Parts: structure tokens; sequence; C-alpha cells
């Protein structure tokens, strides 16, 4: 509990892979979580995944192969199907 | 100013510890 928040973005025709578009630790993590509620962004607690993303995938970077399926699973849960 | 918020607004999912 160093607090960590990893913000993932995936859009077809833009994003060839899921992108880490923001990250935060400590106070910035808390702010990100507050912004996530304000904008109704799904937030998932997964401590090993969050720690591993934080170490490996920096802001502005695409995810790498070890993360493809764990992140896909989050996307399937979080996607707004728009109806 | 606002880039943080605009990135959160458009994002798909947040992973936290």
């Amino acid at each position: 509990p160093t607090h960590i928040a990893i913000c993932l973005y995936y859009k077809l025709g833009e994003t060839p892979l899921p992108l880490v578009i923001e990250t935060g630790k400590d106070a910035k993590a808390l702010q990100i979580i507050k912004l996530a509620e304000l904008y109704d962004i799904p937030v998932i607690e997964d401590i090993p995944l969050a720690r591993s993303l934080d170490k490996n995938i920096h802001k502005g970077q695409y995810i790498t192969e070890d993360f493809f399926e764990p992140v896909a699973q989050l996307i399937r849960i979080a996607i707004d199907l728009d109806y | 100013s606002g880039s943080l918020a605009n990135n959160i607004k458009k994002s798909t999912v947040i992973v936290k510890n």
C-alpha cells in the first residue's frame, strides 16, 4: 500500500494493442480513482496485475505479451457495449 | 492542464492494487 492505479485504453483503428495512457502512485493513484468514479470508468482491484503493469508498462506504452490475456479479460468485463 | 482528466474520461478500465 503504496497505492497504484493503471489506466488502460483500447480503441479499434486507433489502438493496435491496449495502451497504458496514465499511471499513478500514492496521491496520484487516489486522484485517478476519484476521476474514475466521476467518469464511470470501471475499476478492478488485482494486486499482482497492477504491480506487474506498474513495473513493466510505462505511461504511453502498449502492453506486452505477458499481459495480453490478463488485460483482455479486464476489457471483456469493462467494455460498455453501448446499448 | 486537464490532460489527466481527459485521459481518465476516455479510458477503458483502471487496474488498482
